[PDB]
């Protein structure tokens, strides 16, 4: 289990250790509306592509 | 050190907790480490510390 | 299965990719140029490669075409 809180996860009104490509927390929604405009993650500093 | 770094994934198996513990049975009627996972473990203790053994145990 | 569906989605952008930075080929290219492209991560039947072009719009990312019903063109 990731300390993240699985409360709020982003900004995708579909609620939510797993390893993905920014280490935000976010659920696979949230991170495809992101990735809507720009593909890099403004939490890691780090490209991001997702993954699982 | 989970508490101190925050949403680091550091951490082990729950569903396969590693441990080699010694288990202490009655004796003949020699002793080495038996590798159980975690949540199997318990039932093996129960078994292994002594004779009699049930379900409701 | 659940592995290739997910797999899907990474395969179709760059054809969607492909596609935005071309707007304009054949209405089978399309399909053919998709199909290609997820040939190499898996094997996926012509509809299920059909299927993941069309739903390039559908993960909010970009958007399609309904001008040409088998040619798709992302916004983004």
């Amino acid at each position: 289990a990731w300390d993240i809180v699985v409360d709020n996860c982003a900004i995708c009104r579909n609620h939510i250790v797993a390893w993905g490509v920014c280490n935000h927390a976010f659920h696979f929604h949230c991170i495809s509306r992101w990735l809507k405009t720009r593909q890099v993650c403004p939490l890691d500093n780090r490209e991001w592509e997702f993954q699982k | 050190y989970l508490a101190k770094h925050s949403g680091r994934q550091l951490t082990l198996q729950h569903h396969m907790g590693s441990a080699d513990l010694n288990a202490t049975f009655y004796g003949p009627v020699r002793k080495h480490i038996l590798q159980v996972s975690t949540f199997q473990m318990t039932i093996l203790m129960l078994f292994n510390n002594r004779e009699k053994y049930t379900f409701e145990e | 299965q659940k592995v290739d569906d997910d797999r899907k989605h990474e395969i179709e952008a760059a054809i969607v990719r492909i596609m935005k930075s071309r707007k304009k080929m054949q209405h089978n290219v399309l399909v053919a140029e998709v199909t290609q492209q997820l040939k190499a991560r898996f094997l996926p039947s012509p509809v299920v490669i059909k299927k993941r072009i069309e739903g390039l719009i559908e993960r909010e990312y970009l958007a399609r075409t309904p001008e040409d019903r088998k040619v798709y063109t992302y916004v983004a």
